[PDB]
């Protein structure tokens, strides 16, 4: 009866990306 | 002041003076206005055609600032919408990034490191296309070090972040090979001690184990389930919701993979995760405690034994909905999968009225969920001729007033099981 995670979530919604504005 | 708020115009024409120290520095003014706080112009940048130069700069061996640079205008373009992304990518970055890993520069290095990251970060293909090009081998050469907290700490994370989007998103999933490659320098990384490491290392390792049983097994097998339910202890949130993750995602796996998790002592954090004061931990918690239950009935008998069950009440007495969904889904699954004795336990722990309470919710789903626990409840009953001392818990707490308007439910499923639940023992 196990259920895995539905596919319309997110996987967890951590940024894709970053953008550098500070060196 | 030199090279802050240059127009884009100024930029292209310093971009195509051919004098190199010129060019330089107008790609430090590009630079800096894709770094600005606000709305940096990446579509101006992009049509005033400056991708190519700004690749080619990247392969400049003689002038290093200007490969930084361009690095760096590269990076903030690339992290942008997918078709800023690709854009970079049509200008030929991919290769000349990887060339950069091996830069002796070690904030050149960094750069490309971080650029790729964003390129991978854009999905599937481009992930995949960046491990086609051959990122992965020098990516790891750079974290080939005999203890890790030598490393610049910013180096660090942006390595391992880098590497968490390489394990990241699915249709499909990483290729298995890449998977196998980066699994050890992952598990290294898993065991450091800086907090931001230690997050993007279970976020990574939260991906892997998205996915079918052959993806967890992969991962189980190098023996960091000790190391995650360590980490579900930690004291940041950060931390812990990775952990979380990955743990609730291995459950998701055969009845094997789930007593590995167990064995490593998981239950016993999960007094806690089911009180957490973050709604999204409790929730998680709860869905993860939902699949063990759907074990084998020497698991449940463990959920039983480190006292869990009490917590479960509560979840359904109280808390996010969304949560308390996820806690009507492991009694059903408990009930469906336990012993008598073990169904009978459930009852004892007062779980009926809150059961009873949640027949009020318009979730559609869950009303049938909730009957289909209180029908295994009573299939348990009846195996010790309690039914009726059952019947009666339920009338009492007003339970039976909340099944018998259910017949008038205009779902199917529930109007069934409700009739039937009445018929049999109402």
């Amino acid at each position: 009866m196990s259920r895995r995670r539905h596919s319309d979530e997110n996987d967890g919604g951590q940024p894709h990306k970053r953008r550098k504005t500070s060196d | 002041q030199g090279t802050v708020n240059w127009s884009v115009e100024d930029i292209v024409k310093g971009i195509n003076s051919n004098n190199l120290e010129s060019q330089l520095q107008a790609t430090q003014a590009a630079r800096k206005l894709l770094s600005r706080e606000k709305q940096p112009p990446i579509d101006n940048i992009i049509r005033a055609g400056l991708i190519p130069k700004f690749v080619s700069f990247l392969g400049k061996t003689d002038c290093s600032p200007i490969q930084f640079e361009s690095a760096w205008a590269l990076t903030n373009i690339a992290s942008g919408t997918s078709e800023q992304t690709k854009a970079v990518v049509d200008g030929g970055a991919i290769p000349a990034f990887i060339s950069l890993l091996a830069s002796p520069h070690a904030h050149i290095s960094e750069q490309a490191v971080w650029a790729l990251g964003n390129i991978a970060g854009d999905g599937s293909a481009f992930r995949d296309l960046v491990i086609k090009h051959g990122a992965i081998d020098p990516l790891l050469a750079l974290l080939a070090v005999p203890d890790l907290s030598t490393l610049a700490c910013g180096y660090l994370r942006n390595l391992t972040w880098t590497l968490s989007n390489l394990c990241r998103n699915k249709n499909p999933a990483p290729p298995l090979d890449a998977v196998e490659q980066i699994l050890p320098t992952l598990v290294r990384l898993l065991h450091h001690n800086d907090p931001e490491v230690l997050a993007d290392s279970c976020w990574a390792i939260s991906y892997l184990t998205d996915g079918p049983n052959e993806r967890i097994e992969m991962v189980v097998k190098k023996g960091v389930v000790p190391q995650l339910v360590k980490l579900l202890g930690a004291t940041e949130l950060p931390i812990v919701t990775p952990a979380l993750r990955a743990i609730g995602n291995i459950v998701t796996g055969t009845d094997e993979q789930t007593q590995k998790v167990i064995d490593a002592g998981a239950l016993a954090v999960f007094p806690s995760l089911l009180t957490n004061p973050k709604t999204n931990i409790q929730k998680e918690a709860t869905w993860t405690m939902s699949n063990i239950t759907a074990g084998r009935q020497d698991q449940i008998q463990q959920v039983v034994n480190h006292g869990l069950v009490p917590f479960l009440v509560g979840v359904l007495s109280k808390a996010d909905f969304k949560t308390q969904k996820e806690a009507a889904w492991a009694i059903t699954n408990y009930t469906s999968g336990g012993t008598v004795e073990q169904i009978v336990y459930l009852v004892h722990c007062g779980i009926i009225e809150p059961l009873m309470n949640l027949l009020s919710a318009k979730d559609t789903k869950i009303i049938q969920v909730i009957l289909d626990a209180i029908s295994n409840i009573f299939q348990a009953a009846e195996k010790l001729g309690e039914t009726e001392k059952l019947s009666i818990m339920i009338e009492e707490c007003g339970g039976l007033d909340k099944i018998e308007a259910l017949q008038r439910h205009e779902n199917e499923s529930v109007y069934k099981a409700s009739l039937n639940l009445i018929e049999k023992y109402f």
